[PDB]
């Protein structure tokens, strides 16, 4: 019922989907409880969907049927109904740990080879990652071309129809359309953490989950949610590669509708880690510090006050007395951290 | 080998058949004998005696001898088996933090379980956990902090874009500052963690405010990379996106670790996977476009340990290049196939900084658009590096580099 | 619907988009589509012996939710939730800690004792509730 999309939000309210996940993970798929090719084909559009629950159900039932049909029939209809490719896609792009385990168990019961999970940081892929991805998604025929042309992860996320037609040798329009389907499936899965700086991926994926693919195109051109309210359909079309006019409009309208305090001096060879503990404790409360030559004098001159931590130096101890500055020593010869809590309480009551 | 694994399995069966916490110290002694023994024997023995549930039973004292024994038996198989049902006992052990003889083993278990997957990291962060390591980063204990640093590192390498936002929102840079002081290994682990955190660009300014990056540079320049402290091809591939980035700190950390692993893998394996992960080209690019002196020295040391020729630094005054400079640059960046074409057509540094797509396609012989896009990537990397002092008179390069650092390439055209 | 459109966004599309992105070639159809498109927290915290008569807790869950009374049936989130629960229902056919949380704070309690149609009984109970709450 939740595979349907018109009633998904009303089957989500009447909470029983939350019982499917923690249930499949409980038991083992050795059940023996024969379907027939029609009933077996009724189960592929389950694990071909979203929602992460239908997918675990499909994996469970396919595991059961794989065990049964390998024991009794010694053969597999599963290649005819299209199961193996979807099970491999589950193992490849998974995030759950139960669904991928079941899909691995199924793929192994039949006889195919388990793919490994891909790395989600696409813009940092070398050529080997591209070759393994091509082999997994089914384009094993174009590995030699993608290798002799030396495509990175960047050159992959940025390739177009002309470079596919002319340079890589993908000659038919249907094969190009399949390739772009697989690519778009990969682009809504990538990381984009090493190139974003602005979390534009989530602003896009909030309008529509279909839009999270355009992030690399919007980012390689130097954009972000502060600059995005100035672009136009011409730039979105030519520089960023957004072809569907519906998406360009839904992005345009949505885009337009948008000195120190403490100078901790300390014996650097004895009782030093306590100076750093005080560093982090004061900084976590709002008191700028300066711990780490005359810059130390030039800084303690500007420091609001002082902290004498004891457990070269005669020149620094006289610079905190000459000028008019506050001093709060911290003697060490109970939790040391409860002590420092008390000290920062004394400070925030004092300073 | 065979008799040793058989004896280990026999002793393990006896000590499992054999109230109190007895024979657990015997299991610890057997694990020590196996680990300190080549070291594949302990791997085989651990995968043959890790009945993880049994150990998970003792844990909610006896909990000390249980946790101290689980720490050694954590391999990919044991890790995978624990991940399913091992997260309702250890996450609760982490809720209590009083004993130091136990917090050590809990920190170690958390360290291992942080290196499993993104689901396990996301489950060990919001549902408790990662608070045990940030809290135990205030107790000055030698061998516990050496785990609270490795765990904060593995939670940053693995895990995802959200776990790093979480680690920054929970102030894991500040709480890592104290760990970067004297050990000489705790500091290395802390610097690696902070580097991996600053590689992300969404939290770079908030990891910059909590000043601890300034400790990475002066630290790598201190010691020698002969350490011996084996990872695996996946962990090795985790280290290239560091030295492929900015910030000059992640780059030095990556160079240091690549030097260590190059020494190790040349001594023991006599072979190099480093060409598969893409290291050598990035190390050559580091040696080529370097401005620091420590980073380039380390990259030279690494490149020489593997067996490749060390490139020289290029001359930063591009508009004054003759043909020889263009040929050396071509050979360095990897277009050794077009050296004869560039030489026949006699490109200067000026004709290089000013060549377009039609002249590349027709006159130099670059037939495919992917090769031309690679070439323009390399060119644009070079144009944001040139001098432009002898042709500017107005310092327009800086007016451009003030808007966006990507715009400094347009100065010669302007 | 492959271009993302639906009933809410359809009133904003134009002929060029309908022609190029959706593949509607006949101009008559494009016009007849344009004009037609532009003329267009819990309440009950059921605690129960999970091994002793649990199905009645679920039956009460569904009978209650089918009327308008939210439920939180399914560690400390149970305390954090029963604190926010309007009232309580003790279904009877670890525990001493949950039975004292319904008295510590000021909350209503309507137990349901089990030691006639069970469902006629539950109809009566939900009638008592809708008369009370």
């Amino acid at each position: 019922l939740a595979t349907n999309k018109e009633v998904e939000r009303e089957v989500e309210r009447s909470g029983t989907l939350a019982l499917v996940e923690p249930l499949v993970a409980s038991l083992d798929p050795g059940r023996f409880a024969g379907r027939g090719p029609d009933d077996l084909q009724r189960l592929v559009p389950l694990l071909d969907s979203n929602r992460l629950e239908a997918q675990c159900i499909g994996a469970f039932y396919l595991c059961a049927e794989a065990a049964i049909k390998s024991l009794q029939g010694k053969t597999k209809v599963f290649s005819d109904i299209g199961a193996i490719q979807s099970l491999k896609r589950l193992v490849s792009y998974s995030t759950n740990g139960t669904k991928s385990a079941l899909a691995k168990r199924a793929l192994r019961l039949l006889g195919e080879e388990v793919p490994r999970p891909i790395l989600p940081s696409v813009p940092s892929w070398k050529e080997a990652e591209v070759q393994t991805w091509l082999q997994q998604i089914g384009f094993s025929k174009y590995c030699e071309s993608f290798r002799e042309q030396q495509v990175d992860g960047d050159l992959l996320l940025r390739l177009t129809e002309e470079e596919l037609q002319t340079d890589l040798g993908m000659k038919s329009g249907i094969t190009r359309k399949r390739f772009f389907r697989e690519l778009t499936e990969l682009k809504t899965f990538a990381n984009y953490s090493t190139c974003d700086r602005s979390n534009l991926a989530d602003w896009l994926g909030s309008l529509d989950p279909r839009f999270r693919q355009y992030t690399y195109g919007l980012v390689s051109c130097g954009l972000d949610r502060s600059l995005l309210h100035r672009v136009s359909e011409q730039q979105l079309l030519e520089d960023c590669g957004i072809h569907l006019g519906v998406h360009r409009a839904r992005i345009l309208t949505a885009a337009r509708e948008m000195t120190p305090d403490v100078f901790i001096s300390y014996r650097r060879n004895s009782g030093s880690q306590l100076a750093s503990l005080l560093k982090v404790h004061l900084q976590l409360h709002g008191f700028s510090v300066f711990i780490d030559e005359d810059k130390l004098i030039q800084s303690v001159m500007g420091a609001r006050n002082f902290v004498l931590v004891l457990s070269w130096v005669h020149k620094e101890i006289v610079t905190a007395l000459s000028c008019g500055k506050n001093i709060v020593p911290i003697i060490d010869g109970e939790y040391q951290e409860a002590t420092i809590e008390k000290i920062i309480r004394f400070l925030q009551g004092r300073s | 080998r065979e008799v040793s694994p058989g004896a280990g399995t026999e002793v393990q069966d006896a000590l499992e058949r054999a109230q109190a916490l007895s024979a657990l110290k015997q299991a610890g002694g057997a694990r020590a004998v196996g680990a300190g023994l080549l070291l594949p024997a302990v791997g085989r023995e651990v995968a043959q005696g890790l009945d993880l549930l049994l150990r998970l039973l003792q844990a909610p004292e006896t909990r000390v001898q249980a946790a101290r024994l689980l720490e050694q038996i954590l391999v990919a198989e044991n890790r995978d088996r624990v991940a399913r049902i091992g997260l309702g006992v250890i996450l609760n052990l982490a809720k209590e933090r009083e004993p130091v003889e136990l917090a050590r083993s809990v920190a170690g278990i958390l360290e291992h379980m942080f290196k499993h997957s993104e689901e396990t990291c996301q489950r060990l962060v919001a549902a408790g956990g990662l608070d045990a390591v940030l809290y135990w980063c205030r107790r000055t204990d030698p061998a516990l902090l050496r785990h609270c640093a490795l765990a904060l590192g593995n939670c940053a390498l693995h895990g995802g874009q959200a776990v790093q936002r979480r680690m920054v929102e929970k102030r894991a840079a500040e709480w890592l500052f104290p760990l970067a002081f004297s050990d000489e290994l705790l500091r290395l682990h802390a610097c690696l963690a902070v580097a991996v955190l600053a590689t992300n660009k969404e939290v770079e300014r908030e990891v910059e405010r909590s000043g601890t990056l300034a400790l990475v540079e002066p630290l790598v320049a201190s010691l020698d990379p002969g350490r011996f402290a084996g990872r695996g091809p996946d962990d090795l591939q985790r280290l290239v996106p560091l030295l492929d980035s900015n910030r000059l700190e992640a780059q030095c950390i990556g160079a240091f670790y690549l030097c260590a692993e190059a020494a190790i893998k040349s001594l023991q394996g006599k072979t190099k996977v480093f060409s598969d992960i893409g290291a050598i080209q990035s190390l050559k690019r580091l040696v080529s476009y370097s401005t620091n002196g420590t980073k380039s020295a380390l990259a030279k040391r690494a490149l020489r340990l593997l067996g490749e020729e060390v490139p020289r630094p290029i001359l930063p005054s591009v508009p004054s290049w003759k043909e020889a400079e263009v040929q050396t640059w071509l050979q360095q960046i990897g277009f050794s196939k077009y050296c004869e074409s560039f030489r026949e057509q006699q490109v200067d540094g000026d004709l290089l900084l000013r060549l377009t797509e039609e002249e590349l396609q027709t006159d130099l012989g670059m037939k495919s658009g992917i090769t031309r896009k690679r070439f323009f990537r390399e060119l644009t990397e070079l144009k944001t590096f040139a001098n432009y002092s002898t042709c500017d008179r107005s310092n327009l390069a800086d007016w451009l580099g003030s808007l966006d650092p990507r715009f400094r390439q347009y100065t010669y055209g302007l």
